[PDB]
């Protein structure tokens, strides 16, 4: 799996409160986090399914 | 516009609770479940101005006349969005031109707690040091959002002073304010930064970005409405 899957979630500098998903390698599943709305990193998905399909097992 | 039926009382991190309904143009942008993700400002009964990075879609809703988001009995207006007009010049890399207009399906019913904020003229000059106000339900501590609407008075900063911290990240459609003990924070985006123009509250900025930890000693960066109002007027006229 891509190494970006191992990066902690990144809220970013914008001030929004948008629900996104990130893969948590420690737990083995995708978790929700608050995204600021801009400059998202790759471990940032709009759905848990997209996240699991891209990072599952990392 | 710009004249609340209920006058605000002024003495967001380190801000204060606002008098209920004293910022009638403040709206809450929520998803289909009622989850607040951004703020916005009514500019008339059919349009709301917010930030482009909020990524609003026609599936989201505009909630007007709200004060206490924790109150299920509080009377509010859940307005559907007919169309979203994101400024095509919004730069997803530099965050410049961070503005989006929302056209409502059914007009909002203006009242004592629901009305519009005034828009500035492209040539308006709001001097650095001017004490303005920003409002919203964003975090009060960098954690869940406060139930009740918050407010904070803060000074506009000169581009030169702002750049002392943010350098070249400050673009032409941005205006800074803050670094004065208060700070916009997660959940405030899209909300208003207003200053009085001949006694009327006018939208000078739109909460956009800033300190990644909502530091009160760092300049907050807002979309500069004077640099984007021509686009606003053009969009309304064409729709």
């Amino acid at each position: 799996r891509p190494d970006f899957c191992l990066e902690p979630p990144y809220t970013g500098p914008c001030f929004a409160r948008i629900i996104r998903y990130f893969y948590n390698a420690k737990a083995g599943l995708c978790q929700t986090f608050v995204y600021g709305g801009c400059r998202a990193k790759r471990n940032n998905f709009k759905s848990a399914e997209d996240c699991l399909r891209t990072c599952g097992g990392a | 516009c710009g004249v609340p039926a209920i006058q605000p009382v002024l003495s967001i991190v380190n801000g204060e609770e606002a008098v209920p309904g004293s910022w009638p143009w403040q709206v809450s942008l929520q998803d289909k479940t009622g989850f607040h993700f951004c703020g916005g400002s009514l500019i008339n009964e059919n349009w709301v101005v917010t930030a482009a990075h909020c990524g609003v879609t026609t599936s989201d809703v505009v909630v007007a006349g709200e004060f206490d988001q924790g109150s299920s009995s509080e009377k509010i207006q859940k307005l559907k969005i007919a169309k979203v007009f994101k400024n095509s010049k919004y730069n997803s890399l530099t965050i410049n031109n961070d503005i989006t207009l929302l056209k409502l399906s059914t007009a909002a019913s203006f009242s004592q707690t629901v009305s519009a904020v005034c828009l500035p003229s492209a040539s308006d000059d709001f001097a650095a040091g001017t004490t303005c106000v920003t409002t919203g339900w964003g975090l009060t501590r960098y954690a869940n959002t406060p139930d009740r609407l918050q407010q904070a008075s803060l000074p506009l900063l000169s581009n030169t002073n702002c750049k002392k911290y943010w350098g070249t990240k400050i673009k032409d459609a941005m205006i800074c304010a803050g670094a004065s003990g208060v700070s916009s924070c997660m959940g405030d985006s899209g909300g208003p930064l207003v200053c009085k123009k001949n006694g009327a509250w006018t939208l000078v900025g739109i909460v956009s970005w800033g300190s990644s930890t909502c530091s009160t000693s760092t300049p907050g960066v807002y979309a500069r409405v004077t640099a984007l109002v021509n686009w606003v007027q053009q969009t309304l006229a064409a729709n």
